[PDB]
């Protein structure tokens, strides 16, 4: 039973829509960071819960 | 060509382009000063009306001679 | 001498460091149009160029 | 009291399913859109019976890109052979972009609305259908002033639902400025099960139907070779596999895949495979003469 129903579980992270890499160049403390994403622009956008 | 942006289709055909600068060659209805309103270099005004101007209008004259014209 | 050095580090640390946004004290209401000229489509324009 | 609006989740029978899908993706990355028959009942119970596509433009969907002219026409062609009932909303396919309406579509839908105010507008995906979920979600437009007044809630009274929120991103910017979004459950009969789970003619000629020998021969042999690799790299690992800590022995002697499980997948599958092939063998050289 859990050899099955890891799988069904893995869907999800498998059809995730998307991630990308970013590195903080700086924080601002408005609870907002400044990020110049790798491939892309720079823009400030809000944090989680997690972070 | 046109190509339909919704899903590639030749759709019709269009002029070639050339640059906006290269669109800026022609004439804003250039105004003229004839050969009258430049005095002195008399000499000048008639070797470039022969070379440039009249192998223009008078290129009939140039193929029954046989002659080419000048290529500037 | 090295109490000095630590603590110049905590002091910072705790404070925070940021970059505040340009403002104005008699705007306290903007968004009356600011839904006018935002929110849809009305718009901010693609900017192109003639060719031809 | 005024009229309340609640729930309904929209059941798209095994035709019209098929209809969308086709139409859609032959017409993508051009938008495809097209008129959904149907019939309401119940208050809770969407019934799309069946779609048709409206011509295809290269100015896409439009509020004059629906063309009554052709709907008319179309309708009259049902009323002949007795399945015109009535036209429950429109579908669009957006192309491979996700479910959400556009600000354009919003004033299409609007139109519909007038007309019937139980119209869903039906977004299709059809370059994500080819995963092993078809993408398609339903929308059905919410009166502005409604949503100021905390009216989405009052969507979801007298069931907990299937609720759950499968995109997010300009769907969710759609929803809490226009719509209520439905989930969509399948209709099909007994007889149309049997219609879609036959796909072969060849069910009764995959058994006695066989494989070439040397085929068989080249597989056991690929068969039996890799498994030989895996072992002396599970070997390698239970040299110890024995010391404190089972993600220490995983990192260090590598159970990075468990050579274990590896060789289990592979055992079983060929195993498997070779019992058939002596069994359709046995059966036609014996019963054939």
């Amino acid at each position: 039973n859990d050899k099955v129903r890891f799988i069904k579980d893995e869907l999800r992270l498998l059809q995730e829509p998307g991630s990308y890499v970013g590195e903080v160049i700086k924080i601002v403390s408005d609870k907002k960071v400044l990020v110049k994403v790798q491939p892309e622009g720079k823009y400030i956008v809000d944090v989680a819960k997690d972070i | 060509v046109g190509v339909n942006k919704d899903s590639y289709l030749i759709l019709d055909t269009l002029p070639s382009e050339f640059d906006s600068r290269v669109k800026a060659m022609e004439v804003d209805e250039k105004p003229t000063e004839t050969y009258s309103d430049v005095g002195g270099l008399d000499k000048q005004i008639e070797e470039l009306v022969e070379a440039i101007v009249l192998p223009m209008k008078r290129a009939d004259k140039f193929k029954d001679m046989g002659i080419r014209a000048p290529k500037g | 001498e090295n109490d000095l050095k630590d603590i110049e580090a905590r002091i910072k640390e705790k404070a925070g460091v940021k970059e505040s946004d340009t403002g104005l004290a008699p705007s306290h209401l903007w968004d009356i149009m600011g839904d006018r000229q935002r929110l849809g489509e009305e718009h901010p324009l693609q900017v192109a160029r003639c060719t031809k | 009291t005024g009229r309340d609006d609640t729930k309904e989740t929209v059941y798209i029978s095994s035709i019209a399913l098929l209809k969308m899908l086709k139409h859609g993706r032959a017409g993508v990355p051009m938008e495809v859109m097209g008129l959904m028959l149907g019939e309401f009942v119940d208050d809770y119970t969407v019934n799309v019976v069946d779609v048709f596509a409206m011509p295809q433009s290269g100015t896409g969907v439009s509020v004059e890109a629906v063309d009554d002219v052709f709907q008319a026409k179309m309708m009259d062609m049902l009323k002949q052979t007795g399945r015109d009932q009535m036209v429950v909303g429109w579908y669009h396919s957006h192309p491979g972009f996700g479910c959400w309406l556009s600000s354009v579509d919003v004033n299409t839908q609007k139109s519909f609305e007038q007309l019937n105010s139980r119209a869903v507008a039906v977004v299709v995906d059809p370059i994500q259908s080819v995963k092993g979920k078809v993408v398609i979600d339903a929308f059905r437009l919410i009166d502005t002033g409604a949503l100021i007044n905390n009216l989405e809630p009052r969507q979801t009274t007298s069931n907990t639902g299937l609720l759950n929120k499968a995109n997010i991103q300009a769907l969710i910017h759609g929803l809490n400025r226009h719509y209520y979004s439905l989930n969509i459950d399948y209709h099909k009969t007994a007889k149309e099960t049997k219609m879609l789970m036959n796909l072969h003619k060849e069910q009764w000629q995959s058994g006695l139907k066989m494989y070439d020998y040397e085929e068989k021969e080249e597989s056991n042999l690929a068969a039996t070779k890799s498994m030989v690799k895996i072992a002396e790299q599970y070997s390698k690992r239970i040299e110890e596999e024995k010391e404190l800590t089972e993600e220490e022995l995983k990192t260090r002697y590598v159970g990075r895949q468990d050579p274990k499980k590896h060789l289990s997948e592979t055992a079983d599958e060929t195993l498997e495979n070779n019992i058939v092939s002596v069994l359709t063998a046995g059966v036609n050289s014996v019963a054939i003469k």
